């Protein structure tokens, strides 16, 4: 906040590592049908959404014309 | 750009220290002077 460029941004601290390890244990666990349908509905909402812009890097990459 | 960040940091460095202060006015002059009134010996009895 003092340098004032980001807020809440992900920086790889060592408290991400128990979050990295424990989430690397439930990935092999079979998900419940509540989690699959929530993953499934988020697909169709992601496809049909009217966000017709790219990411803010590819929108900046396309200024560069290479030949 | 980057040098303006040192400007913005400095002018907000002193402003936060400045607003961390009691209010100065003529009311503080009378409030300080009230402390010198109550410690008065009665002589004219």
């Amino acid at each position: 906040s003092s340098l004032s460029l980001n807020v809440g941004s992900r920086v790889p601290s060592l408290f991400d590592v128990p979050g990295k390890w424990v989430a690397a244990g439930r990935d092999a666990e079979k998900p419940p049908p509540s989690s699959v349908e929530d993953m499934f509905t988020s697909l169709n909402r992601c496809i049909r959404r009217p966000t017709h812009s790219f990411s803010r890097l590819l929108e900046l990459y396309l200024r560069v014309h290479v030949a | 750009p980057m040098i303006n960040n040192a400007i913005r940091s400095f002018l907000t460095a002193w402003d936060d220290i400045r607003i961390l202060s009691p209010d100065v006015s003529s009311k503080s002059l009378s409030a300080y002077l009230d402390s010198a009134v109550a410690n008065g010996p009665e002589l004219i009895i």
